[PDB]
RNA sequence: UGGAAGACCGAAACAGUUCUGACGUGCAAAUCGAUUGUCAGAAUUGAGUAUAGGGGCGAAAGACCAAUCGAACCAUCUAGU
RNA sequence: AAUGAGAGCCUUGGAGGACUGAAGUGGAGAAGGGUUUCGUGUGAACAGUGGUUGAUCACGAGUUAGUCGGUCCUAAGUUCAAGGCGAAAGCGAAAAUUUUCAAGUAAAACAUAAUUUUGAACGAAAGGGAAUACGGUUCCAAUUCCGUAACCUGUUGAGUAUCCGUUUGUUAUUAAAUAUGGGCCUCGUGCUCAUCCUGGCAACAGGAACGACCAUAAAGAAGCCGUCGAGAGAUAUCGGAAGAGUUUUCUUUUCUGUUUUAUAGCCGUACUACCAUGGAAGUCUUUCGCAGAGAGAUAUGGUAGAUGGGCUAGAAGAGCAUGACAUAUACUGUUGUGUCGAUAUUUUCUCCUCGGACCUUGAAAAUUUAUGGUGGGGACACGCAAACUUCUCAACAGGCCGUACCAAUAUCCGCAGCUGGUCUCCAAGGUGAAGAGUCUCUAGUCGAUAGAAUAAUGUAGGUAAGGGAAGUCGGCAAAUUAGAUCCGUAACUUCGGGAUAAGGAUUGGCUCUGAAGAUUGAGAUAGUCGCGAUUAUCAAUUAACAAUCAAUUCAGAACUGGCACGGACUUGGGGAAUCCGACU
RNA sequence: UGAUCAAAGUAUCACGAGU
RNA sequence: UGCUUGGACUACAUAUGGUUGAGGGUUGUA
C-alpha cells in the first residue's frame, strides 16, 4: 500500500555498540551495497541524507523535513520531488519548491535525502481491469469503489432523491457548511474545465 | 508464427477494455519483464522484482527504479543535475 | 527396539550393565537372535550361523534372567 | 462439544441425575403431593438448551 | 476397495498442521497417520541458498539434536553463505588495506608541507 | 535429444554438429525418431564427400 | 512448443430465469420439479473478530441488522389519548 | 423361519427384488447435541400406521493419554490500572500520560557499575506448536486399557583429546606411543615447552573436545494457477503357496489371498546448490516450459540437503493373513505357506526443482539454533583429569481438563424422528473428456402406513398422422439441436473476435495393416583348458541394425447388419434487425 | 555490502601481603 | 538438592506509624 519501496539501512548505534536498522525511502539509484554518508559534513551523492544549507540549489530532494529532526514529513511517494530554489540567510532558511509547486520556506537545519523516490511513474499504467482497482485498495483501507450518492435515496445521500435525476442543488458546497452537508464540491472558486498553462508562476 | 502483427501481448486482455488502452499496455508490459543492462554486473541479467525493484539475477544487487522502466526519463535527468552542482561548490 | 549391534563383542559388553535385569533367546528357523532389554533401547544381536549360537547361549552371565522362548 | 469443557460436564451430569424417575414409597407419604419426579428432562422432549 | 482412511485427530480440516500419509498397519487394516510438514532448509542468508551440513529441522528440534549438525566449523557456518564469505573476507581486507594508503599518503602530506 | 546425448558420449558425432541437430530436435524437422538419425547420416556423409 | 484471461461450455459449488408449474390448512412462515445464470475470480465459505438504534452496513433495493426495519427487539413512562 | 397377546415394515436369520451408486443414505470429526452410546427388562403413552422393538419407557454400565486437542502463544481484536473526562456508572474510550510506571546481571571501586520507557493479561479446540507406535482387548472405550516396542522435557549417575618429551618391556628393532618439542650434561626419570579435538586444497567431514557476556542471521514464516521430477496407497495385469464360485459346454478362468509399524543404524536419486581440474567461439550445455556460462560452461572428478526409496535391527517359522490338523467344540495348542514381475494411470495425496500472473507481490508472536567478540577457568605429563557437557547409555518424575455416539429426510436448529438449512477429511471397477451422468462392488439402506382397485380430474414422465404457431400477451411450455473428428464458414469488428458462425460429411461390430516408445545384444578374429568354461581387440553396424520388453495412442483398408452406428447416458436450435446497459 | 561492548595506552600514587 | 502433595500468603486506592531513599527545591558544617 505504498507504491515505492523502502530501503532498509543499516548503520552503527554510536551510543551502544550495536547496529540499528531503519526504514528509508529507497530513491531510484539506490542499489543495495551502496554506502550512505547521512551527515552535515557529507557529499552530494544519491541517497546521502543532507542539511539543506549543504546542497547547491537546483539540487533535488527526498524525505525533507520540515522541522529539523521531525523524521522527513515531505516527498515519501514515488517520483515527488521538491528543489532547493536558494536561501534566505536572515534567521538560516533554505527555501524549496513543494511537489504541490507551492513554495515553502523551512530551516536550513532541516535533512533531506537527495532523490527522486523509487517505482515512480506508478502512474502510467491505465489498469484496465477493476479487479487490480480492488486488488490495489484491498491492501491499502476499506476506501469502497465509490458508490454515487445520486443513485441512492435522500435519507443515504442528499444527492438521491429521483424519479428523473440530479443532485438537485449546487453540489457545490461551502467549508462551513457543516459535516454532513459536505457532499461534493467542497469550496470550488472555479468548477468545470481547466483551461490551460496549469504549473504554477 | 508472428501470431498477430498488432497486438503482441496485449493479446491476453483480448475484446475486453478497447484498442486504445491496450496500445498502452503493449509498450509498459515490455519495459517490465525486459532483461535489462545491469551497471553493476554488466550483464543483461535485471528484471523486475516487484513495483519499483529490480533484481540482477547474478550478482545478487538488487537496484531501485521506475516502476515499468529501470530508468524513469525524470530519473536521468535528476542525476545528472546534482552531479554537476556538486562540481561547482566543491571547486 | 532400535539399534543393531551386528558384532558379538558389543553385545556381550551390554550383558554386564547396571541395567539388563532381562534377555529374551529366540532359536527361530528363519533367523536366530538374541535380545536384551535395557528399557528404552532394547539391543539385538542376530547370530546367523546357528552354531555359533548354541555356543553364545552361554557366555550370558548367569545373574541375568534369561526367557527361554523355545 | 463433543469433548465438553469441564464446567459444562458437571452442570450436564447433575441434570441426568435428575431425569430419574421417582422412587415409588416416597409417594405414601402422608401430605405427599409427590406422584412422579415431573422434571424428567428427556433430552429430545426438553434440551436444555440456550 | 481396499480399506478406506480415518482421521486419528480431531483437527478434521485439511489445514496445513494436518497432513495425512497412507500406511499399511501390520494388521493390514490401512489407517492414517499425521504427517510433520517437512522442514525447510535453513538459509545462508545474505545470498539465501540453502546451507550445507546445517540440517531441515522445526526450529524446536534443534536442542533435541546434538549441536555438531547445526554447524559448519569455520567463521560464519550459518551466517553468511561460503561463497559470499570469500567475498565478506576481501571486501574488509580492502576497505582497510587502502585506508591505510590514505592515511601514509596524508601524513607524509603534512610533514612535506 | 534423448538419442543425441548417447550419442555424444560415444562420439560419433562432433559437438558443433549435436547443438545443431538439438535446436532441430525443438522445431518440428527430425518429425519421427527415424527421421532423425536419416538426416544425422546425410550430415555425416555429406562431410564424408567434401573431406 | 507454451499456457494468458475479473475469457467461454459446464460439474462440485453459489444463485433463483421462466413455467407466472407442483405445493400453496404443504414436508416448508419460501419448500419441490423441470428449465436455467455463473463456476479460477470484484469466486465460494467456516471459525475467531469489529461496527449497535434516530445508530450501523449497504456493488444503494429504503435493502438488511436472529422468520422483525420508511428506524430492531425488550421493559418502563403506560390502563398514554 | 423364530416369537409373542397381536408381527408386511417395526424383531430377526436364511432367501429374494432393488436403492444410495464411494463428489454416498458410506467410513470420520469440528461447530452443535447432552446421556442421545450400550446391555437388560419391554407396557401404556411416543414412532401423524402397527410396534413383542427403538434415539421410547423402566433398570444398570461405559468416555482411563507426558506424546491428540484444550493448556501455551500470539492475530484480528479485547479486559483495564492514566494524566483525565463524566451526573456517576462508566468512558458506543485504546486513553495510554504514570519519580526509575521500564526488562536486568554467576557484579565489584567514587551515580555501585553496562544497557533498557504503556504497565499488565485474554484472544484461533482449523494459525504457530515439546514428544507414540503396532497388535490384542469393552456390551458400550482406546495414537488412551493391556501387552510390547519407542520418543520428549526436567533432573540424576557413568563414559566419551589426554597415557606422550618418555619408557616400565625389549641389547636394539619395536611397541605402549591420540601428536611433542629444543638444548645441557659421560648420562639422566636432571633443566624444560604445550595440551579449550582432528582431518580435508575446497566444496566440507564427525560422537564428545570452554555459554559467562554481546551484537548478527536463519528457522517459526505462509497466496493462486500451470508443468516437470520422485514417492506412498489405491488401480491395471502375469506367474507361482492357497481357498472359494462357474463347470450342459468352454475357461491354469473369475473373485478373494500374498501384509509390515513408530523408532534407530546403514544406503542414499531424480533435482538442485557448491567445489577442484580446466578454459569454451565454430555459441555450448539444456528444460515440457529458456535459463546459465570468462560471475568459468560443457566435460572430467568430487561435495552437500535426507529430498524420495532401499536393506537390516523392530519381526519370537512375531504380530497379522490364508488353508488344514487336534478337541462335538468353544477356549487353546499345532502344521505349513505369506512369494516373483510389469506399467502410468492417477477416478489421490505428499514432496523436490521451476515458472505464469499482478498499480494483488501473498501473517505475526511464542519458540529454537547459528556465528563473530570480550572474560575467566582448565593451564602439572609419569597425566590425574574434567567438560549448563544444546554427547552415548541407563535411573526417576511428568500435574491439570476432555475423550461414548450422533454430526443429520432419527441424536443439530426450525413447536416435530419436518423433502428445509448446517464446515470439512477419507477415495473402488467399467463406460467416458469428466470427482459428469449411468451401472456395478464394498459399506449402509429398504423406514418414508399399507393392500385392492389402478375412475374422472391431477401431478410427475412420454407419444401422436396430416398440416406446422394458424395458438398466445408473448414460441410460454414442449420439441428440434447437442459429443467427437473432418470439411466449410458471413455481416460487423475495438482485429482480439463474431465462431461451435452459417452450411455439410461421418461415428457400431469384427478383421487386418501402418505409425508412434524403452533396453541391451550381435558381428568378425586370436590365445588357454575340457559345443562348454576362462582371457584379449575394434570402430563401422544404426531408423525399428537386429533382438527383446513395454504400454496404449493416432491414422488407413476390408468384411459385416434391415440405417442399425454420439444408438443408454452426456448434450448449443439457427440466422436477419432493432431497444438498453460496455463487459464478468 | 564488512565489523565496533568491556579502555588499552600514557602519566602520577598505592608500590601492601607471602617466600 | 531432585520429584511430589497439603496448608498459609501475593489485588487496588489511601491514612497513619516504620525504615530505606531522592532532588543543581533549599539550608548549614567542613
Amino acid at each position: 500500500g505504498r507504491g515505492a519501496p523502502l530501503a532498509v539501512v543499516h548503520f552503527r548505534d554510536p551510543y551502544r555498540y550495536k547496529i540499528r536498522k531503519e526504514l528509508f525511502i529507497a530513491p531510484e539509484g539506490m542499489h543495495t551495497g551502496q554506502f550512505v554518508y547521512c551527515g552535515r559534513k557529507a557529499t552530494l551523492q544519491i541517497g546521502n541524507v543532507m542539511p539543506l544549507s549543504q546542497m547547491p540549489e537546483g539540487t533535488i530532494i527526498c524525505n525533507l523535513e520540515e522541522k529539523t529532526g521531525d523524521r522527513g514529513r515531505l516527498a515519501r511517494t514515488s517520483g515527488n520531488y521538491a528543489t532547493v530554489i536558494a536561501h534566505n540567510q536572515d534567521t538560516k532558511k533554505t527555501r524549496v519548491k513543494l511537489p504541490s509547486g507551492a513554495k515553502k520556506v523551512v530551516p536550513s537545519a532541516n535533512r533531506a535525502m537527495v532523490g527522486i523516490v523509487a517505482g515512480g511513474g506508478r502512474i502510467d499504467k491505465p489498469i484496465l481491469k477493476a479487479g487490480r482497482a480492488y486488488h490495489k485498495y484491498k491492501v491499502k483501507r476499506n476506501s469502497w469503489p465509490k458508490v454515487r450518492g445520486v443513485a441512492m435515496n435522500p435519507v443515504e445521500h442528499p444527492h438521491g432523491g429521483g424519479n428523473h435525476q440530479h443532485i438537485g442543488k449546487a453540489s457545490t458546497v461551502k467549508r462551513g457548511t457543516s459535516a454532513g452537508r459536505k457532499v461534493g464540491l467542497i469550496a470550488a472558486r472555479r468548477t468545470g474545465r481547466i483551461r490551460g498553462g496549469k504549473g504554477d508562476s | 508464427a508472428k501470431r498477430t502483427k498488432k497486438v503482441g501481448i496485449v493479446g491476453k486482455y483480448g475484446t475486453r477494455y478497447g484498442a486504445s488502452l491496450r496500445k498502452m499496455v503493449k509498450k509498459m508490459e515490455i519495459t517490465q519483464h525486459s532483461k535489462y543492462t545491469c551497471s553493476f554486473c554488466g550483464k543483461d541479467s535485471m528484471k523486475r522484482a516487484v513495483v519499483g525493484i529490480w533484481s540482477c539475477k547474478r550478482c545478487k544487487r538488487t537496484v531501485a527504479g521506475g516502476a515499468w522502466v529501470y530508468s524513469t526519463t525524470a530519473a536521468a535527468s535528476v542525476r545528472s543535475a546534482v552531479r554537476r552542482l556538486r562540481e561547482t561548490k566543491e571547486q | 527396539m532400535p539399534r543393531e549391534i551386528k558384532e558379538v563383542k558389543d553385545f556381550l559388553n551390554k550383558a554386564r550393565r547396571s541395567d539388563a535385569r532381562a534377555v529374551k533367546i529366540k532359536k527361530n528357523p528363519t533367523n536366530t537372535k538374541f535380545k536384551i532389554r535395557c528399557s528404552r533401547f532394547l539391543y539385538t544381536l542376530v547370530v546367523q550361523d546357528k552354531e555359533k549360537a548354541d555356543k553364545i547361549k552361554q557366555s550370558l552371565p548367569p545373574g541375568l534372567q534369561v526367557k527361554e522362548v523355545k | 462439544a463433543a469433548h465438553k469443557s469441564f464446567r459444562i460436564k458437571q452442570k450436564l451430569a447433575k441434570k441426568l441425575k435428575q431425569n430419574r424417575s421417582v422412587p415409588q414409597w416416597v409417594r405414601l407419604r402422608t401430605g405427599n403431593t409427590i406422584r412422579y419426579n415431573a422434571k424428567r428432562r428427556h433430552w429430545r422432549r426438553t434440551k436444555l438448551k440456550l | 476397495m481396499v480399506q478406506r482412511l480415518t482421521l486419528r485427530r480431531r483437527l478434521s480440516y485439511n489445514t496445513r498442521s494436518n497432513k495425512r500419509r497412507i500406511v499399511r498397519t501390520p494388521g493390514g487394516r490401512l489407517v492414517y497417520q499425521y504427517v510433520k510438514k517437512n522442514p525447510t532448509v535453513p538459509r545462508c542468508g545474505q545470498c539465501k541458498e540453502k546451507l550445507h551440513g546445517i540440517t531441515p529441522s522445526r526450529p524446536s528440534e534443534r536442542p533435541r539434536m546434538s549441536k555438531r549438525l547445526k554447524t559448519v566449523s569455520r567463521t560464519y557456518g550459518g551466517v553468511l553463505c561460503h561463497s559470499c564469505l570469500r567475498e565478506r573476507i576481501v571486501r574488509a581486507f580492502l576497505i582497510e588495506e587502502q585506508k591505510i594508503v590514505k592515511a601514509l599518503k596524508s601524513q607524509r602530506e603534512a610533514l612535506v608541507k | 535429444r534423448r538419442l543425441l546425448k548417447k550419442y555424444r558420449d560415444s562420439k560419433k558425432i562432433d559437438r558443433h554438429l549435436y547443438h545443431d541437430l538439438y535446436m532441430k530436435c525443438k522445431g518440428n524437422v527430425f518429425k519421427n525418431k527415424r527421421v532423425l538419425m536419416e538426416y544425422i547420416h546425410k550430415k555425416k556423409a555429406e562431410k564424408q564427400r567434401s573431406k
